[PDB]
């Protein structure tokens, strides 16, 4: 209880070229699973920000490395899945525009998952280090590079983003929660 | 007359970074930036700025700090940096006296060696002297953010305060 102690298993893309759809192709059959091609069990010990471990093939990083690396592949994953769904934004066959929008919704749901279980690490709201919870300004700033470089007019796609945080409502990524979940909610709608 | 502007960032490890820095108008120090990626106080030691330019120019210093730190980091997880490191950003703008086009320069080293500079007339990023400079240049060289903007920036942001506070 100065040491909290919590379990994510995060279920990562791939840091690979390619469809969205595909890596988590594994995942969208397979959901919830300790197995699965997706399936990354972290261990997080948080007691200061001077003392504090993650674990998971057995390596052990500071828990800055493993949220750096989360929050950066949660963008990355938005971004490529936005793109992947623009087509899939009435009435279908089964579509596979409706088997992308079935898996993207369930991968917002283990995403958020995935968040709440790192927030388990801090003891109340009120004091959750600015460093970890960034406001959109400053998510957008400190990210720029790093999603960026991933993708062919980057720069248009993290503004585009940026916007649509800025039209919805606070820190970032309860924001971007907010606007994935009703991405999947207008995607599912206009795909059933 | 001329803006100056320095930034040591001393990096323990990607996630962890200490900057320190000043600024001086011919001379006269005018600015002190310094503390953690997190918590950097950046303060003017006269009121040149009144309140609310002074809050926007903070503003855009920090969101610079913060992108700044996200480069470093990008370099280091895509070509691997050798930890503890520093980098050394010295910037600026000079006014020539019976000169129509003011001297901007913004140079950048690692571990007190030269790295990369900017080249305003085409706003192109150069080595100074690789995987790690190739990489380093392919990105500053990629955005219209480190190119175009940091060109205006040098040239009519700098430029536009030395006429102000000088003149
Ligand atoms: C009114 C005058 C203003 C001055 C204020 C006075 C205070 C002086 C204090 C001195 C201390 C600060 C020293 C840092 C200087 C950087 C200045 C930031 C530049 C800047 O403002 O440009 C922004 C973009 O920055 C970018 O271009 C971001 C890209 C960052 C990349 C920089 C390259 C370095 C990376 C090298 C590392 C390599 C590591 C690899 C191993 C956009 O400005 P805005 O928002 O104001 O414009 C609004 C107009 N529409
Ligand atoms: C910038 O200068 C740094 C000066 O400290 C330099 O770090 C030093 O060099 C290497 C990293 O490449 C470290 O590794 C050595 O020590 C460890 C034990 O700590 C040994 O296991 C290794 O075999 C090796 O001999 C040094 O420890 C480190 N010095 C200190 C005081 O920590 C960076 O490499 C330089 N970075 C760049 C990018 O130029
Ligand atoms: C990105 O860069 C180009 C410039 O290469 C932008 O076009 C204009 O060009 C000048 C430089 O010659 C820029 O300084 C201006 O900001 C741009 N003009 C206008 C009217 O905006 C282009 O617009 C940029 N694109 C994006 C999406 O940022
Ligand atoms: C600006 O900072 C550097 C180190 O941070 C220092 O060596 C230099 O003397 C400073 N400038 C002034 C005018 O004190
Ligand atoms: C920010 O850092 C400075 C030293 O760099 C320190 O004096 C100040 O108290 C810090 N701010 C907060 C909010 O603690």
């Amino acid at each position: 209880p100065d040491v909290k102690t919590t379990e994510i298993n995060v279920i990562v893309s791939g840091d690979e070229q390619g469809i969205i759809t595909k890596k988590l192709q594994d995942f969208c059959m397979n959901p919830n699973n300790e197995n699965g091609t997706n399936n990354q069990i972290w261990k997080c010990y948080y007691k200061d920000e001077k003392e504090d471990k993650c674990k998971v093939k057995e390596k052990i990083t500071s828990f800055d490395e493993f949220f750096d690396f989360w929050v950066r592949k949660l963008l990355i994953d938005t971004i490529k899945w936005e793109t992947e769904l623009t087509y899939c934004i009435n009435a279908d066959c089964n579509n596979e525009c409706n088997k992308n929008c079935v898996c993207f919704d369930k991968w917002v749901k283990q995403k958020e998952k995935e968040w709440k279980n790192i927030m388990d690490l801090f003891t109340n709201k009120h004091d959750i280090p600015k460093k970890y919870y960034l406001n959109i300004n400053d998510l957008f700033n400190s990210f720029f590079f790093q999603v960026i470089y991933k993708f062919n007019e980057g720069e248009a796609k993290w503004n585009k983003l940026k916007e649509n945080l800025k039209k919805k409502t606070e820190a970032a990524i309860k924001v971007l929660f907010d606007h994935l979940k009703e991405t999947a909610t207008i995607c599912k709608d206009n795909n059933t | 007359q001329r803006l100056h502007m320095l930034q040591i960032s001393y990096f323990r490890d990607p996630y962890h970074v200490w900057y320190q820095g000043n600024a001086s108008l011919g001379g006269h120090l005018t600015h002190v930036l310094e503390g953690p990626d997190t918590n950097t106080t950046i303060i003017q030691l006269q009121p040149l700025q009144e309140p609310e330019s002074w809050a926007r120019t903070q503003s855009g210093l920090q969101s610079y700090l913060l992108q700044f730190h996200g480069l470093v980091r990008l370099v280091h997880q895509e070509r691997t940096l050798a930890f503890p490191l520093t980098i050394r950003c010295f910037l600026g703008c000079e006014l020539p006296p019976e000169g129509s086009r003011a001297h901007v320069f913004f140079e950048v080293a690692v571990n007190g060696s030269s790295f990369v500079s900017f080249r305003p007339e085409r706003a192109l990023w150069q080595a100074d002297t690789s995987g790690v400079v190739t990489f380093t240049l392919q990105q500053l060289n990629a955005y219209n953010r480190t190119r175009y903007e940091l060109r205006e920036f040098l040239e009519d942001t700098c430029v536009q305060y030395v006429q102000k506070h000088i003149s």
